[PDB]
C-alpha cells in the first residue's frame, strides 16, 4: 500500500503531534493502547497493537516527557521518542551545527527502520516551526539528509510561520529566514500556518474567548486529516501526495499553498444551521477563513485545491465552484483558466472527544496557492531588516557555527522570491 | 650621500605600510572582543583567525577550549594597543608566515563573510603579520644602517 | 537533565539563598528534613535541576554556601531549613572581609577559593548534565563582591561553555548601608560585565517600596525582603522544572533578551504583588497581572523604567492560562507603551507559559526587562565613586591588599563603558 512518515521536530511539532495521533486513532478506531486499512499511519504490529508511523525529536527533552506519561504513551514504541541533551533555545546555529550535528544520526536511523517497513513508502510530513530552535535548523538539516537518501520522494512542511503581530520570541524573525534559505529547495511542498489566524478563526467562527495551544492545534491537525484521507480512504477523484505537488506547484520554485478547514462550527452553530455543499465553498473563500495573516485578494489565486469529505456529491461541487469563477472578485491566473482539483472522500471528518468542532457532515480543506502570501514575505523581511541593521543577538549564532554571510544570502534568496511571485502575478 | 637617503628610504617606504597598520590597532572595538569571549562553538574560520593572533604572543595550544583562555582573560586588550612586530621574533614569524600564507581565513573574503566580529581583526592580522613584513623589509636593509652607514 | 549549580556568597548572598531555598523546597514538596511530602508528581518528576537524592529518599540541594566568616553561615545551620544542606557544603574561613573588595578577590578568599572550586567541582561531575550556576551575591559587601567575582572569574575559567546568572544585589544610593559601597560595587561591576551571561540586579530601595506600598508591610523584615528575590529566582527557572505550553530555558531566556555581548543587565518583577484581603478586592486575570508586572511600582531595580525605554522583555507567566490571552494582552501592551519599547527590536516582548503555579496562587507572573534606564543606576554608583576617589578616599585599605589607582581608573573605564552604550542603544 501507499504509507507515509510523521516527523514531529520541535516542541510545537510534537504538541502539533499529540493533537495529530490522537485524531487519527479517533478515525481509524485505535485505542490509545494500540488496540482495536490503516496501512499509511498505523504500521501493525505482531498481534493487536497498532504502532503509529511516526518519529518525534526534540532537544527539550521537557515536551515528549509529557508524551511519556500521557494517556497518548503505550500507542507509540519507544524507538519512536527521541532525546537530545539541551534545547536549541531559539539559536538556529544550535538546531543545525551544534546539536543537531550529535543526534541527528541516530534520528535518521530511527526514520531508515521505519523506511524499510514501508512497502510503498508515499512521502513525509515534517511538522516543524519556522521560529523555535529546533524546528529551524534541525528541520533543515534533517531534510537535506532525507533528500540526499531519498531525492525521489514525497516531503511535506507543516510549518507553524511567524504572525507578523503576535509575539513568542525575539529572536523568531532571524530563524524564519535561516529556514526559508534552506526548506525551499528540499521540500517540494510548504503549507504554511500562523497562529494569529488560527486565534482569530477560534474566536470567531466557534466563539471561543479562551484559544488555548490544544485547540487552536487540534484545527490544525484536521488540516492533515484532509490531506490524507484521499490516501487513508476509498472514494472517488482520490488524490495523492504527489498529486498536490503536481497541482498546486505552478512553477517548481513557489510551492507555498494556504489552507483553510471549513466548516469551523461549534455546538451551537450546528442548528442554525443546513452545512451544504456549496455553503462550505464559499467559506473555504472567505477571507477571514484563511489559516494564514493574508487577504487572498491583495494577489490572484493561482492554482487551487479542495478535498471535500463525507457526504459530498460531485456536481454540487462542479456548480459551486462554477459560481465562483464566475465572481469577478476572487481573481485568477490570466493563462491557467480551471484552477481546480477536486476530491471528493466517502469518508467524513471524525471530531475529538471535548473539543472545538461539532459534527459536520461536509467539510473541505482548501489548500490554495496565491501571490498573496508576498505580503507576509516582505513583512518577515522587514522585521530582519531592522534587527540586522543593529545587528542584534548576532553574536548568539555566530559563536555557534555559523556564517554573517549567511544571513545576507537569506535576504537575497527571498528578494528573489517575492521577485518570482511578482512576475507569476503580472 | 645618495646612498645615506637609500638607507632612509626603506622607513619611508614602510611608512604607509607601518600607519596602517597602527590604523588596524585602533579601528578595534571593545564589544566585538568580547564576541570572541562569548563565542563558545564558532566557526572553523573565525577559530583559525584566532589561532593567527595565538602564536603572535606566544601561545602553541590549539583547541578551542583552551585558546579562549587567552581570549578571555583581560590581558588580551592592552597587548593589542603596544604591540610591535620590530620585537617580534623572526623564527615565531617564519611559522605565523607559513602557516597563514596557506589560509582561506588570510584571504579577507572569508573572514567578512563567517563575521564581522573577526573582520577587522584578521583585516590587523594581515597588516600586523604585514608588520612582520615590515620588520622583514626594514632588517634586511638596517645591516646597510650599521656598517654602510 | 540540565541542572543548576546555586552558590551563596556573603551574608546577603548567604540569607538570600537561605529563604530561596527554603521557598523552592516547597514548591517541590520537600519538608526540612530532606524528605518529599508532596502530592505533585511534577515535583519529582524535574527534581534533578535543584536536588540530588540520596538513600531512604535523601533529598539535597546542589548548593554551595561560602562565607568568609562563620557566623552568618552558621546561623543558616541553626536555622529551619538550614539541616538540608550536606554540611561538607558550608566551606568557610574565619577572617571577615570587612566590606573590602581587595580582602574578598586577593587575599583571604584567595586562600578560601580553592576548597570552594574543590567542591565546584564535585557539583559538577555529579550532574547528569550541568546546565548553569546561579551566584547569590551582594555587589556592594567583602564576600560577596570580591570572593563572588574571584568565585565567578574560575568557575567560568572551568566550564565556559555553561551558564552564569547572579541574582546580584546591588548598592541603592538613597539607602546607603555600607562606606565603601562605591568601591565594592565599582570593582565587583567591572569584573561582572565580562564573567558572566545574566545578572539580575535587586536594590534594597525598590523592595521596600514594593513591601511598603503594595504588600503594606511597613514592617518589612529582610525576611519579607528576602521571600520577594526568592520567588523572583523561582520563576526564572520554574520552565526547567516543570513542564509547559511553551518552555524557556536559562540559555533562551538570555539569547532572547540579550541585544548584545555586554548588555546582560536585567530588572526582575513579579506578580501579583498584594497585600493580605487586598486580593478579595482583585481577580487573578492574564492582564491584571500584565498590568501589576509592568508598573513602576512592582520593579525590584533602582531605575524608573521611564526614564528610558525596555530594549527587550520576558515575561514567564506561570499557572494556566491562555497564550491567545498573554498575546494578546502583550500586544496592546507593545502599542500602549510606545515610548518605552525600543524600535530596533519587533517582538519585543518575549512570552513563556509554565504550565504549573506556585502552589497557593491560581495565576502568577515573573518580569525580566532590560531598560536602557538601567543605565542610571550605574550613573549613582559612578557618580559616588568618582568624588571619593577625587579624594583617594579609603585608599589605604585597598593599597595595603595589594591593589593600585589605575585599577581603580579602569573600574571607572567600565562603569563610563556602560553607560554609553545604553545611551547609543536608546
Ligand atoms: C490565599 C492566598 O492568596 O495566599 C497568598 C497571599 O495572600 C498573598 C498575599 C501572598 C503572600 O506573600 C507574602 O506574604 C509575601 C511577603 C513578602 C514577599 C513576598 C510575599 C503569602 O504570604 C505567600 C504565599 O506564597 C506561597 O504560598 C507561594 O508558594 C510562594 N512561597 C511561599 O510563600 C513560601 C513561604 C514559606 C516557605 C516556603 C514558601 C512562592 C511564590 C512564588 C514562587 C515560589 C513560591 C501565598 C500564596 C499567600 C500568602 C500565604 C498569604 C503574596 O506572595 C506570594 C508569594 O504568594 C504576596 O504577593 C502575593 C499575593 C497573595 O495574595
Ligand atoms: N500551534 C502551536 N505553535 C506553538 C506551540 N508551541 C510553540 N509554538 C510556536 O513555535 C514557535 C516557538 O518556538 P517552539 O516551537 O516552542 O521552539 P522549539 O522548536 O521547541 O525550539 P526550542 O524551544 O529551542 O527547543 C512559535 O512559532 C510558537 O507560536 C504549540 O503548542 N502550538
Ligand atoms: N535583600 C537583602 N539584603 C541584605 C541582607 N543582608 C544584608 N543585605 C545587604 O548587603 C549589603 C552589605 O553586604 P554584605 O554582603 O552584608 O557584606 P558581607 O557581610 O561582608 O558580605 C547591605 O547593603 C545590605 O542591605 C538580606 O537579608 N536581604
Ligand atoms: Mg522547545
Amino acid at each position: 500500500m501507499r504509507e507515509c512518515i510523521s516527523i514531529h521536530v520541535g516542541q510545537a511539532g510534537v504538541q502539533i503531534g499529540n493533537a495529530c495521533w490522537e485524531l487519527y486513532c479517533l478515525e481509524h478506531g485505535i485505542q490509545p493502547d494500540g488496540q482495536m486499512s490503516f496501512n499509511t499511519f498505523f504500521s501493525e504490529t505482531g498481534a493487536g497493537k497498532h504502532v503509529p508511523r511516526a518519529v518525534f525529536v526534540d532537544l527539550e527533552p521537557t515536551v515528549i516527557d509529557e508524551v511519556r506519561t500521557g494517556t497518548y504513551r503505550q500507542l507509540f514504541h519507544p524507538e519512536q521518542l527521541i532525546t537530545g541533551k539541551e534545547d536549541a533555545a531559539n539559536n538556529y546555529a544550535r538546531g543545525h551545527y551544534t546539536i543537531g550535528k550529535e543526534i541527528i544520526d541516530l534520528v535518521l536511523d530511527r526514520i531508515r527502520k521505519l523506511a524499510d517497513q514501508c512497502t510503498g513508502l508515499q512521502g513525509f510530513l515534517v511538522f516543524h516551526s519556522f521560529g523555535g530552535g529546533t524546528g529551524s535548523g534541525f528541520t533543515s538539516l534533517l531534510m537535506e539528509r532525507l533528500s540526499v537518501d531519498y531525492g525521489k520522494k514525497s516531503k511535506l512542511e507543516f510549518s507553524i510561520y511567524p504572525a507578523p503581530q503576535v509575539s513568542t520570541a525575539v529572536v523568531e524573525p532571524y530563524n524564519s529566514i535561516l529556514t526559508t534559505h534552506t526548506t525551499l529547495e528540499h521540500s517540494d511542498c510548504a503549507f504554511m500556518v500562523d497562529n494569529e489566524a488560527i486565534y482569530d478563526i477560534c474566536r470567531r467562527n466557534l466563539d471561543i474567548e479562551r484559544p488555548t495551544y490544544t485547540n487552536l492545534n487540534r484545527l490544525i491537525s484536521q488540516i492533515v486529516s484532509s490531506i490524507t484521507a484521499s490516501l487513508r480512504f476509498d472514494g472517488a477523484l482520490n488524490v495523492d501526495l504527489t498529486e498536490f505537488q503536481t497541482n498546486l506547484v505552478p512553477y517548481p520554485r513557489i510551492h507555498f499553498p494556504l489552507a483553510t478547514y471549513a466548516p469551523v462550527i461549534s455546538a451551537e452553530k450546528a442548528y442554525h444551521e443546513q452545512l451544504s455543499v456549496a455553503e462550505i465553498t464559499n467559506a473555504c473563500f472567505e477571507p477571514a477563513n484563511q489559516m494564514v495573516k493574508c487577504d487572498p485578494r491583495h494577489g490572484k489565486y493561482m492554482a487551487c485545491c479542495l478535498l471535500y469529505r463525507g457526504d459530498v456529491v460531485p456536481k454540487d461541487v462542479n456548480a459551486a465552484i462554477a459560481t465562483i469563477k464566475t465572481k469577478r472578485t476572487i481573481q485568477f491566473v490570466d493563462w491557467c483558466p480551471t484552477g481546480f482539483k477536486v476530491g471528493i472522500n466517502y469518508q467524513p471528518p471524525t471530531v475529538v472527544p471535548g473539543g472545538d468542532l461539532a459534527k459536520v457532515q461536509r467539510a473541505v480543506c482548501m489548500l490554495s496557492n496565491t501571490t498573496a502570501i508576498a505580503e507576509a514575505w516582505a513583512r518577515l523581511d522587514h522585521k530582519f531588516d531592522l534587527m540586522y541593521a543593529k545587528r542584534a543577538f548576532v553574536h548568539w549564532y555566530v559563536g555557534e557555527g555559523m556564517e554573517e554571510g549567511e544571513f545576507s544570502e537569506a535576504r537575497e534568496d527571498m528578494a528573489a522570491l517575492e521577485k518570482d511571485y511578482e512576475e507569476v502575478g503580472v | 650621500a645618495d646612498k645615506q637617503m637609500s638607507v632612509k628610504e626603506d622607513l619611508d617606504k614602510v611608512e604607509p605600510a607601518v600607519i596602517e597598520a597602527q590604523n588596524a590597532v585602533k579601528s578595534i572595538k571593545k564589544q566585538h572582543l568580547v564576541e570572541v569571549r562569548s563565542m563558545a562553538n564558532p566557526p572553523a574560520a573565525v577559530k583559525l583567525a584566532l589561532e593567527s593572533i595565538a602564536l603572535l604572543l606566544g601561545e602553541s595550544t590549539t583547541d578551542w577550549k583552551q585558546i579562549r583562555s587567552i581570549i578571555m582573560r583581560e590581558n588580551f586588550i592592552p597587548t593589542i594597543v603596544n604591540f610591535s612586530a620590530e620585537e617580534i621574533s623572526d623564527a615565531i614569524r617564519e611559522k605565523m608566515k607559513k602557516n597563514y600564507m596557506s589560509n582561506p581565513s588570510y584571504n579577507y573574503e572569508i573572514v567578512n563573510r563567517a563575521s564581522l566580529a573577526a573582520g577587522p581583526m584578521v583585516k590587523w592580522a594581515i597588516a600586523q603579520l604585514n608588520y612582520a613584513d615590515m620588520l622583514k623589509r626594514v632588517e634586511p636593509l638596517r645591516n646597510e644602517l650599521q656598517k654602510l652607514e | 537533565m540540565r541542572e543548576i549549580v546555586h552558590i551563596q556568597a556573603g551574608q546577603c548572598g548567604n540569607q538570600i539563598g537561605a529563604k530561596f531555598w527554603e521557598v523552592i523546597s516547597d514548591e517541590h514538596g520537600i519538608d526540612p528534613t530532606g524528605s518529599y511530602h508532596g502530592d505533585s508528581d511534577l515535583q519529582l518528576e524535574r527534581i534533578n535541576v535543584y536536588y540530588n537524592e540520596a538513600a531512604g529518599n535523601k533529598y539535597v540541594p546542589r548548593a554551595i554556601l561560602v562565607d568568609l566568616e562563620p557566623g552568618t553561615m552558621d546561623s543558616v545551620r541553626s536555622g529551619p531549613f538550614g539541616q538540608i544542606f550536606r554540611p561538607d557544603n558550608f566551606v568557610f574561613g574565619q577572617s571577615g572581609a570587612g566590606n573590602n573588595w581587595a580582602k574578598g578577590h586577593y587575599t583571604e578568599g584567595a586562600e578560601l577559593v580553592d576548597s570552594v572550586l574543590d567542591v565546584v567541582r564535585k557539583e559538577s561531575e555529579s550532574c547528569d548534565c550541568l546546565q548553569g550556576f546561579q551566584l547569590t551575591h551582594s555587589l556592594g559587601g567583602g564576600t560577596g563582591s570580591g570572593m563572588g567575582t574571584l568565585l565567578i572569574s574560575k568557575i567560568r575559567e572551568e566550564y565556559p561553555d555553561r551558564i552564569m546568572n547572579t541574582f546580584s544585589v546591588v548598592p541603592s544610593p538613597k539607602v546607603s548601608d555600607t562606606v565603601v559601597e562605591p568601591y565594592n560595587a565599582t570593582l565587583s561591576v567591572h569584573q561582572l560585565v565580562e564573567n558572566t551571561d545574566e545578572t539580575y540586579c535587586i536594590d534594597n530601595e525598590a523592595l521596600y517600596d514594593i513591601c511598603f506600598r503594595t504588600l503594606k508591610l511597613t514592617t518589612p523584615t529582610y525576611g519579607d525582603l528576602n521571600h520577594l528575590v526568592s520567588a523572583t529566582m523561582s520563576g526564572v527557572t520554574t520552565c526547567l522544572r516543570f513542564p509547559g505550553q511553551l518552555n524557556a530555558d536559562l540559555r533562551k531566556l538570555a539569547v532572547n533578551m540579550v541585544p548584545f555581548p555586554r548588555l546582560h543587565f536585567f530588572m526582575p518583577g513579579f506578580a501579583p504583588l498584594t497585600s493580605r484581603g487586598s486580593q478579595q478586592y482583585r481577580a487573578l486575570t492574564v492582564p491584571e497581572l500584565t498590568q501589576q508586572m509592568f508598573d513602576a511600582k512592582n520593579m525590584m531595580a533602582a531605575c524608573d523604567p521611564r526614564h528610558g525605554r525596555y530594549l527587550t522583555v520576558a515575561a514567564v507567566f506561570r499557572g494556566r492560562m491562555s497564550m491567545k490571552e498573554v498575546d494578546e494582552q502583550m500586544l496592546n501592551v507593545q502599542n500602549k507603551n510606545s515610548s518605552y519599547f525600543v524600535e530596533w527590536i519587533p517582538n519585543n516582548v518575549k512570552t513563556a507559559v509554565c504550565d504549573i503555579p506556585p502552589r497557593g496562587l491560581k495565576m502568577s507572573a515573573t518580569f525580566i526587562g532590560n531598560s536602557t534606564a538601567i543605565q542610571e543606576l550605574f550613573k549613582r554608583i559612578s557618580e559616588q565613586f568618582t568624588a571619593m576617589f577625587r579624594r583617594k578616599a579609603f585608599l589605604h585599605w585597598y593599597t595595603g591588599e595589594g591593589m593600585d589607582e589605575m585599577e581603580f581608573t579602569e573600574a571607572e573605564s567600565n562603569m563610563n563603558d556602560l553607560v554609553s552604550e545604553y545611551q547609543q542603544y536608546q
